[PDB]
């Protein structure tokens, strides 16, 4: 915000180094502040590459910085019939490097470790170590845990089990404030990722010279872990230390792995004991996810807040449906053990393959606002892709998206600037935080410096309303009567370690709507419409009020009446003056205006008294938590005296209400406008109901309000309403608050299914049929005790119709069946049947927990006995099974309300081709009997006759 | 009536014609006490005034050049203008759109020149042993299809940097297959071997000169392969007039844009080409793995097909890459690799079933609407693809530009380009703020109050405030104030207090945050929907405090997406047909369906239940709901004539189907994890044998008839 992108320190070094990979600040015993910067390509003694460690001091110009001394050197030793060799050739020491007290932690990965045997050889592989330096002492120390004697061939027998050969240990270092170093290894137990931790005083109390092998006693490791998952996860790639459970004791660690989950990205926030507390996983594939992961209280709630990177992250564009500009997450500790939910913010970048969130440093209180800051630096982003940092400050809601600052990168081209970020830290003593960027491209360092921040107060005070008919004063140096009227302006300046010395420069402007020949009023002394004054605020902690006189023109000289007359006032720092660089910048209410009115239709007395009524009506009333509450207010506003001056709907809302649409009943053109802004904590919503109205005005306004999740606004939500006006007698109005209850009701729905949907059987084991039932919570709310039992004909019996091969339940449901089903191992007219008639099996699942969202399945896989089969084929089979499911109660503060109950029935009818029943020959045979009758009596008749 | 030209306006021919799509000015002189020269055309037409002096501009989209598409292919590539028209001259006015046609049609036979990118891991040493005789076998196959083939070949290990390598022991640097006894050369990170030719031979005696080589992480970068063969154009030889396919084979995972920390690297990826006549690539080793973003631009940018050839093990993860790469087949290759050439004929076949179009250097000043046309005339609004396409099918689009305001360049281009193809089409827009009068200038004539101030098309405007009809009010005079001439409806403020009645009219100010305009300054800008700092969304425009949405929106938030690319299932049905699609999500109206498309559910009926009607149509070519020609309208699987009954399919299930003749007829239908839905069918099914009826009640007749002669000649004896 109020960094100056003008005053930058630069420190630069050798050419071709890296310079600038690494950075962080280092304090001395007296205070004196210095930068550590670590180079992973300087140049050694030997004309190889091997690293280096600079410490600048705090030069107001910079420039060339001391090289800290280390052993460059390869060691070897002979121990028994074992070789232990030591190659630091391109081992790019500086590439992560810690300070803490008075001990700077520099890690070179790529240090190579060898163990000769003879013939056989463990191989030669990257291990890295970590050299610890304490300038004051002058001691110096190194630390590797992945130091080892066993053979290459012993982890060939053992499956590469326990294989930390590729720890690669420094590439992510961290000390708590105990003096714990943590290293990150992400390629140990053969790329899968590990954590060191051990104590600083242990490892210089617990180092000997020439000494490569040895072990502390407090060294501590991550337990391997088989889970395909974690294969190649290089989890440890960032490392961050915070307190998620509440406990002081326990110093909880956050570990990103990029590549975990088959290149998925995670963060595991883990305990002191190695032991996985939580796990947030990534949004998309190959969006490295967790590349950076930093821990701050941005949102001052008093539990710390993480945010996760992800360079890779693709969005979505109407010119192409990709693009690379990566993200940022971040997550607010909700209240308790609860576990972190979804994120709480998400941050997108704008330029093009910008790899934007790749490193975030908090910055503490920039501002000193009472909420943490933090940057993001973007290698490559803005418009020439030259890289760029941008600054979001911290409010009570989270993080502003808008970036309150932007930072270029004043390298050319290829300078990678913005790559390690590192801030909170007051190097010059000034009060406020500084930041420092590193270019590995450009070989350099910029330091920014924060200027004070100053914030304005301004108030202006002025009649409500002016008389023409009185003139109490008279204009200067003649003996004409003119009304007058005063205006008080007060201007306050307000901050921390200001300078003693302020200036500002404030504008007063009168009737500034009307052009500057067709001003209605004047000052009484100048006689100009405008005028400028400078006000000395150095050390003046009580704001400065300063009052005019104000006279009215002659009213022949105007005829307009109606438009109101505007006071503007503007504060504003003096102009630049010699050598630019302003000692503060100041920010706030630097510019207010004011409305006033000639008295007019205020009565006999001249003094308006406006007096409103206000009703105010509610639909919506069932609200759901979890749910897209939607409630309509409609408010009427009427007038039964005078006309109200500057008269405004004010709405007060929970802190999960918001503001979308409001129309107005009454008048179709009348153009109603509402803005929403942020008081203190609530969005207050003002609406301009219209200016001075006529006697006898009803207006009626209907607004729609958007609550959000809610779990702690109680059993009612409130809502406040009220009108504004600026007149002197009556205000506002009687102040109108409404109670809206708040009740949470889920519904789950039961369907099952039969597969296949018709079976044919011709004429042991028989076709397979599956039954599958699937609950679902469709309902936003939540359940708890879900309760479901199935009943099904038979006992899973040979006499049984129907065997009950298996059972498969998935969902986490708990389901036991009653008789045991599948007694044998077993390798390998409709007649309806139900639980009722036929013996019955029921199974009975429980759910204890049942999220939104999800869905618990249930399959039976069974077949037809064909023993039983064969017996009686000419009867047709349809079994039936009876579902019944319902809940105990609800992870909800609202008792109410029971529910919801489910029954289900799923039937299987079985059919045969051209069954051999009776066919109704009966019908023939009566027919047939007919006839034969029908025959006889006609041959009689007609015989007997003759 | 009022309509809008006339209303918000009446200040000058460009603001007239500015404030509404449609307008029209009268320039001749008329009468000014009809507020005319902006309302609609026939309202002055009512008026008069056409003395071949209206100023109406209508936008146009005339075709420049235009051929026919051509039938087949066999040669002269140069002109196959398999997409028409070539390219096209678009004229919009301000603050209109207009909309045009398209067809795309693929001209049977093409080239087609594919190359093969392998992996050399140990894993694919056996598979190396069967590419030996590949070459001849699918020349073979390919030239049923296509007439000229051309075939590259190049291997890639890993990349070559530590701890990938086997740096010690030294020997091991030469051999790093030590351990086992066997023989292999030094890991590279790509070595391109053969280049695209037509000989046959050439790609025969080519395999079985290389081997295999070994590495340590199962990762394999084989985007660096992918990238370098892609850019690297001149080095293997794209040719632009033929089908380029990239047959990418591999066993492992594969690497991605930051991960080369490990050894060092990290020099961001560069696109440029890095490959010399030795055929390997020199920054191997000092440069980071591409990004997924980078690889598809450059993919998209040289029309390169990409086909992955890979295990099941790691079929999902590159299947779940696939729907990100635009124009990507997948594929199962066995451990042997057998079914390569299969393999590869059906990713062909089913590459150019898909149809796909991108937009390329578009401004994001106006924008594009799409809707797509399979065969048939059935239209599928909001989509830019068609699929279940065939070799020689015809499709349609229907492209709708938009612009917003009057972007002050006057000349825009840019390019629709299908996937894969070279055609493309290129649409120029130029810009016509301007009325043609306007070009009389007159800056000075006598008509404007005796020559103080500027004439244009009828309308005086004259200084900085002079706003008269005759440019006479002046700013300083008129200070007498009238009635019933600055605000309607006598009873309300003057100008809704915001402005001043000047000049017989309400004059806007406090031109902050915007502008401000209108009769009576009643429209105005910054006021607009916004949430925590956009204005109208970020997408639309407001005009007098609506924000009306541009191309591919719609809603007064304009937050609602119209284009239905994104809730497009691959069965052909928006939303797999189980629910509609609004803004841009799928909503089930069918209970028991969810998931993206509605596609996942578990307790939906079995399909046959819906198939009947095309099992009846192919067994008896008759049925109900025959005149709605529903035999194949939605079921595109293939039923074929098969008396297995024994087939061991995985995703196979049993079925049954009830006909009038009351047999029952028991079918099979196999859902192929490729997608090719088969029907099983058993031709003529045995109806058990019913009728025993007929002959006994004949013979039953027959003796009752043979009884009644007896007894009349025993009667006639008698
Ligand atoms: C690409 O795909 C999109 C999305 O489906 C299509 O957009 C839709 O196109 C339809 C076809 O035009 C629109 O519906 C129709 O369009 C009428 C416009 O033509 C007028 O017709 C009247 C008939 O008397 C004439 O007098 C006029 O002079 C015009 O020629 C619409 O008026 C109408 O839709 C209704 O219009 C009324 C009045 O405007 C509205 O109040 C009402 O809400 C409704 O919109 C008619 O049904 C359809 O609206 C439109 N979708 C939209 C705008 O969201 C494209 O057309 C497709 N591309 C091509 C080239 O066809
Ligand atoms: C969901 O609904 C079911 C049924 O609608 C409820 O089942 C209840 O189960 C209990 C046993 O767990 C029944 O009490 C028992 O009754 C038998 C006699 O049938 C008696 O011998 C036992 O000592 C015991 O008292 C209870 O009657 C039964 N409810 C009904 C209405 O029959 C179930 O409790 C409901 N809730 C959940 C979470 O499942
Ligand atoms: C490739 O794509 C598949 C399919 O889109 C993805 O796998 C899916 O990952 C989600 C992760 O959210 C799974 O849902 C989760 O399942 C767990 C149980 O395993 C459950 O506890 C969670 O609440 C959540 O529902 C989903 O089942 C899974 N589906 C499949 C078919 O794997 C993923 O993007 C990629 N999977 C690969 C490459 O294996
Ligand atoms: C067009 O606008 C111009 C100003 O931009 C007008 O010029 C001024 O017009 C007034 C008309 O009353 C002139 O005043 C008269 O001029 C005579 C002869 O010079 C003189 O005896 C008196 O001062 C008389 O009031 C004024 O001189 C003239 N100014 C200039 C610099 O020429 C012009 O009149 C306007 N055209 C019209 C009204 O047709
Ligand atoms: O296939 C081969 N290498 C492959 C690469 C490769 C090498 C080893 C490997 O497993 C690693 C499994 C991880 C186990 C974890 C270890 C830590 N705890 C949890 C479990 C996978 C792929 C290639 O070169 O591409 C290969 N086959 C061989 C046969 C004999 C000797 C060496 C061989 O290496
Ligand atoms: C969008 O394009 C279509 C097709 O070019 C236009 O519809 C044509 O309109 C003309 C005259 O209005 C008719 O003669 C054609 O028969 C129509 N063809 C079709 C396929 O509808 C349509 O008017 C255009 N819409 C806009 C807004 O420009
Ligand atoms: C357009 O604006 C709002 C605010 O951005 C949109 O809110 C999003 O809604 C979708 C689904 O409804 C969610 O997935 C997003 O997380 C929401 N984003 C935010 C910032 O809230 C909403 O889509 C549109 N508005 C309305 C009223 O539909
Ligand atoms: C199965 C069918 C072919 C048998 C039919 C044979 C019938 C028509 C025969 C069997 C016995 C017969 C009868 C036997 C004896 C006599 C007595 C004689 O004085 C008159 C005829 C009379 C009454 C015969 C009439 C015909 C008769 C009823
Ligand atoms: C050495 O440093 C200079 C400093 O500007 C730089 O320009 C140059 O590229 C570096 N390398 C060489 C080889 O000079
Ligand atoms: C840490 O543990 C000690 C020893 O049990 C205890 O005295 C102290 O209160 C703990 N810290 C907390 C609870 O913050
Ligand atoms: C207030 O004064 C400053 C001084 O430069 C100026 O920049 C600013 O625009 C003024 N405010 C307004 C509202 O004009
Ligand atoms: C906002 O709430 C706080 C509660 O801490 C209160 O002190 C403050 O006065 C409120 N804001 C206003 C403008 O009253
Ligand atoms: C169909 O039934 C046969 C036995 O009748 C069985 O072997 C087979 O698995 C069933 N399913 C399919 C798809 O054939
Ligand atoms: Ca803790
Ligand atoms: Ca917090
Ligand atoms: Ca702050
Ligand atoms: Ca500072
Ligand atoms: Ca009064
Ligand atoms: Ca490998
Ligand atoms: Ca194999
Ligand atoms: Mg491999």
């Amino acid at each position: 915000l109020n960094l100056d992108p003008v005053q930058l320190t630069f420190y630069a070094g050798p050419n071709g180094s890296q310079f600038g990979f690494s950075l962080d600040f280092h304090k001395d015993s007296h205070g004196r502040v210095a930068i550590v910067v670590g180079a992973p390509r300087t140049l050694g003694p030997s004309q190889e590459e091997t690293g280096g460690v600079f410490l600048c001091p705090w030069r107001a110009e910079g420039g060339q910085c001391p090289s800290l001394l280390f052993d460059l050197r390869d060691e070897t030793r002979n121990v028994g019939s074992q070789t232990l060799q030591t190659f630091k050739a391109r081992q790019g020491l500086g590439a992560s490097v810690v300070s803490w007290s008075d001990v700077i932690v520099a890690c070179a990965p790529w240090q190579h470790w060898n163990v000769l045997e003879k013939t056989e050889e463990a191989e030669k592989t990257p291990v890295g170590s970590c050299f610890l330096a304490q300038p004051e002492s002058g001691r110096r120390a190194e630390y590797s845990p992945c130091r080892g004697n066993t053979l290459s061939r012993i982890y060939v027998e053992n499956d590469f089990s326990w294989d930390k050969r590729y720890c690669e240990a420094g590439f992510s270092s961290v000390v708590t404030q105990a003096g714990e170093l943590v290293l990150g290894a992400p390629g140990g137990y053969y790329f899968l990722g590990l954590l060191a931790q051990a104590p600083v005083a242990d490892i210089f109390s617990s180092y000997r010279p020439g000494i490569l092998l040895w072990h502390v006693s407090s060294q501590s490791l991550s337990f391997d872990s088989s889970n395909p998952e974690y294969f190649d996860g290089y989890w440890g790639y960032s490392v961050a230390v915070g307190e998620f459970d509440g406990d002081l004791n326990t110093t909880e660690y956050v570990v990103g792995a990029p590549t975990w989950s088959w290149t998925l990205g995670a963060v595991e926030i883990l305990d002191s004991y190695y032991q996985r507390l939580h796990r947030l996983r990534g949004e998309q594939m190959a969006s490295y996810f967790g590349h950076s992961v930093a821990v701050t209280d941005v949102n001052g709630d008093g539990r710390h807040d993480l945010l996760v990177g992800a360079p890779l992250y693709m969005e979505s564009r109407a010119d192409r449906k990709l693009a690379e500009v990566g993200r940022v997450y971040l997550f607010l500790q909700p209240r308790g053990p609860h576990a972190l939910g979804a994120p709480s913010l998400l941050l997108t970048g704008t330029q093009l393959y910008g790899r934007f969130g790749s490193a975030i440093a908090p910055l503490g209180d920039l501002d000193r606002d009472g909420y943490n800051d933090i940057a993001v630096a973007a290698p490559y982003g803005g418009p020439s892709g030259r890289g760029q940092v941008l600054v979001f400050l911290g409010q009570s809601e989270g993080l502003r998206s808008r970036p309150s600052q932007v930072l270029d990168s004043p390298f050319p081209t290829g300078s990678a600037f913005g790559f390690s970020l590192r801030g909170a830290v007051d190097i010059d003593d000034n009060g406020y935080p500084d930041l420092i960027v590193g270019a590995y491209g450009a070989n350099q360092v910029a330091v920014y410096r924060a200027q004070p921040v100053v914030k304005a107060s301004v108030q202006l005070l002025v009649q409500d309303s002016l008389n023409p008919a009185v003139k109490s004063c008279v204009l200067p140096q003649t003996k004409t009567p003119v009304s007058c009227f005063n205006i008080q302006m007060c201007v306050g300046a307000t901050g921390h370690n200001i300078p003693q010395k302020l200036s500002l420069n404030a504008e007063l402007q009168l009737d500034r709507q009307k052009p500057r020949q067709g001003r209605r009023v004047l000052l009484l002394g100048s006689q100009q419409a405008g005028t400028t004054l400078n006000l000395d605020l150095g050390g003046k902690h009580s704001p400065i009020c300063h009052t005019t006189m104000a006279f009215l023109r002659d009213e022949a000289d105007f005829r307009d009446k109606l438009s109101p007359i505007v006071l503007s006032l503007n504060v504003s720092l003096p102009p630049t003056e010699a050598g630019m660089a302003p000692a503060v910048v100041l920010h706030g209410d630097t510019h207010v205006q004011e409305q006033t009115r000639i008295v007019l239709d205020c009565g006999e007395d001249d003094v308006c008294v406006p007096q409103l009524q206000l009703t105010a009506s509610v639909t919506g009333s069932p609200l759901l938590v979890g749910a897209d509450n939607v409630l309509e207010l409609q408010m009427d506003a009427a007038n039964e005296g005078e006309g109200a001056y500057e008269a405004e709907l004010a709405v007060h809302l929970p802190q999960g209400a918001h503001y979308m649409r409001a129309l107005s009943n009454v008048e179709g053109f009348e153009r109603l406008i509402c803005n929403q802004k942020k008081e203190n904590e609530t969005r207050v919503v003002l609406c301009e109901l219209g200016n001075p109205m006529k006697k006898n005005a009803q207006i009626g306004i209907a607004m729609l309000v958007s609550v959000g999740n809610l779990e702690e606004a109680g059993e009612s939500v409130s809502f406040q309403l009220q009108i504004r006006s600026k007149n002197s007698q009556n205000p506002n109005s009687k102040i109108v608050l409404l109670d809206v209850p708040v009740r949470a009701e889920a519904q789950v729905e039961l369907r099952g299914n039969s597969f296949p949907a018709s079976l044919v059987v011709a004429a042991s084991w028989g076709p397979k049929v599956e039954h599958t039932y699937e609950l679902h919570n469709n309902g936003p709310g939540t359940v708890n005790g879900l309760h479901l039992s199935i009943h099904l004909p038979g006992q899973s019996q040979p006499s049984d119709l129907l065997y009950i091969l298996d059972i498969q339940p998935q969902g986490g449901l708990q389901c036991f069946p009653q008789p045991p089903v599948n007694p044998l191992k077993v390798d390998w007219d409709p007649v309806l049947v139900s639980c009722d008639s036929a013996p019955c099996t029921v199974v009975q699942c429980d759910l204890q927990e049942m999220a939104r969202g999800q869905r618990a399945m249930v399959t039976v896989l069974a077949f037809l006995w064909l023993p039983s089969l064969y017996q009686r084929p000419l009867d047709q089979f349809v079994l039936q099974s009876h579902a019944w499911f319902n809940v105990s109660s609800l992870p909800y503060a609202v008792p109410p309300l029971s529910l919801p109950r489910g029954e289900a029935q799923v039937w299987t009818q079985l059919l045969r081709a051209l069954e051999e029943r009776a066919i109704p020959i009966w019908w023939v045979l009566v027919g047939v009997l007919g006839g034969l009758l029908l025959l006889t009596i006609l041959v009689l008749a007609m015989w007997k006759v003759g | 009536g009022p309509n809008i030209c006339t209303t918000r306006g009446v200040s000058s021919c460009q603001q007239c014609l500015a404030v509404s799509p449609m307008c029209a000015w009268c320039s001749d002189e008329a009468l000014p006490l009809g507020s005319p020269r902006c309302d609609l055309k026939e309202n002055l037409l009512k008026d008069n005034c056409a003395p071949e002096s209206i100023e109406f501009p209508v936008s146009e989209a005339r075709v420049l050049e235009d051929r026919p598409l051509s039938d087949k292919g066999s040669g002269d590539s140069s002109q196959v203008t398999q997409v028409s028209p070539q390219r096209i001259a678009l004229r919009l006015r301000p603050d209109d759109s207009k909309n045009f046609s398209i067809q795309v049609r693929q001209v049977e036979d093409y080239p087609v020149d594919i190359y093969y990118l392998m992996d050399l891991s140990y894993s694919m040493k056996d598979d190396l042993w069967s590419i030996q005789n590949l070459g001849t076998k699918l020349a073979t196959q390919m030239r049923k299809l296509t007439s000229n083939l051309r075939i590259g070949f190049g291997a890639f290990v890993d990349k070559p940097v530590s701890p990938y390598m086997y740096i010690s022991p030294p020997e091991a640097l030469e051999n790093p297959c030590y351990d086992m006894k066997t023989t292999c050369l030094p890991m590279f990170g790509y070595k391109h071997v053969l280049t695209l030719t037509d000989q046959v031979t050439r790609f025969n005696e080519e395999v079985k000169k290389q081997s295999v080589s070994r590495n340590r992480d199962a990762p394999e970068g084989g985007f660096d392969a992918i990238m370098q063969a892609t850019v690297c154009d001149e080095k293997i030889g794209w040719r632009n007039d033929a089908s380029h396919l990239l047959v990418f084979t591999t066993d492992a995972k594969t690497h991605i844009a930051l991960d080369g920390r490990l050894a060092g690297i990290v020099q961001p990826n560069d696109g440029q080409c890095h490959v010399g006549s030795d055929n390997h690539y020199s920054a191997s080793t000092t440069m980071d793995y591409p990004s997924l973003g980078l690889m598809t631009e450059k993919l998209s940018q040289k029309n390169i097909n990409l086909i992955f050839a890979v295990t099941e093990n790691v079929v999902n993860l590159y299947q779940n890459y696939s729907e990100l790469i635009p124009g990507t087949t997948v594929g199962v290759l066995s451990m042997d690799s057998s079914n390569v050439l299969q393999l590869i004929v059906d990713a062909y076949g089913k590459i150019r079933s898909k149809v796909e179009l991108e937009v390329r250097d578009l401004p994001e000043e106006l924008s594009l609407s799409f809707n797509a046309t399979c065969l048939n005339n059935e239209v599928i609004p909001g989509l830019k693809s068609c699929m279940g396409l065939k070799i020689g099918d015809t499709v349609s689009f229907s492209i709708e530009a938009k612009v917003r305001g009057c972007p002050q360049e006057k000349e825009k281009s840019f390019t629709i380009k299908p996937v894969g193809f070279k055609d493309s089409l290129i649409v120029q827009v130029t810009f016509d703020c301007d009325c043609a009068c306007q070009a009389q200038a007159e800056p000075n004539s006598h008509r404007c109050n005796n020559g103080n101030g500027t004439f244009e098309c009828g309308v005086c405007r004259c200084g900085p405030g002079w706003l008269g009809s005759q440019c006479e009010c002046s700013e300083e005079d008129y200070r007498p104030s009238q009635q019933d001439e600055c605000s309607p409806r006598e009873g309300q403020p003057v100008c809704s207090q915001r402005g001043e009645c000047l000049c017989g009219q309400c004059v806007c100010h406090s031109s902050d945050f915007g502008k401000i305009t209108g009769k009576y300054c009643e429209c105005d800008d910054f006021s607009c929907v916004r949430y925590k700092g956009e204005m109208c969304s970020g997408h639309g425009q407001c005009s007098c405090g609506d924000c009306l949405c541009d191309s591919d929106w719609t809603g007064y938030y304009c937050n609602c997406t119209t284009r239905t690319d994104t809730c497009m299932s691959s069965n052909g049905l928006l939303c797999s047909g189980r629910g509609k699609c609004e803004c841009g999500s799928c909503v089930c109206i069918q209970p028991g369906s969810y998931g993206d498309t509605c596609e996942k559910c578990p307790t939906c009926p079995d399909a046959c239940t819906f198939k009947k009607e095309c099992v009846e149509c192919k067994k008896f070519d008759r049925g109900a709901l025959h005149d709605e020609n529903t035999c194949n309208r939605y079921c595109r699987d293939e039923i074929e004539s098969v008396k297995e009954l024994k087939d061991t399919g995985k995703d196979a299930v049993n079925c049954t189907y009830k006909n009038e003749d009351d047999c029952v007829v028991r079918f099979q239908y196999y859902e192929d994890s490729s997608g090719k839905s088969i029907l099983y069918v058993v031709e003529e099914p045995e109806c058990p044998k019913g009728p025993d009826i007929l002959v006994v009640l004949l013979s039953v007749m027959g003796a009752i008839l043979l009884i009644g002669l007896a007894a009349l000649l025993i009667w006639k004896l008698l």
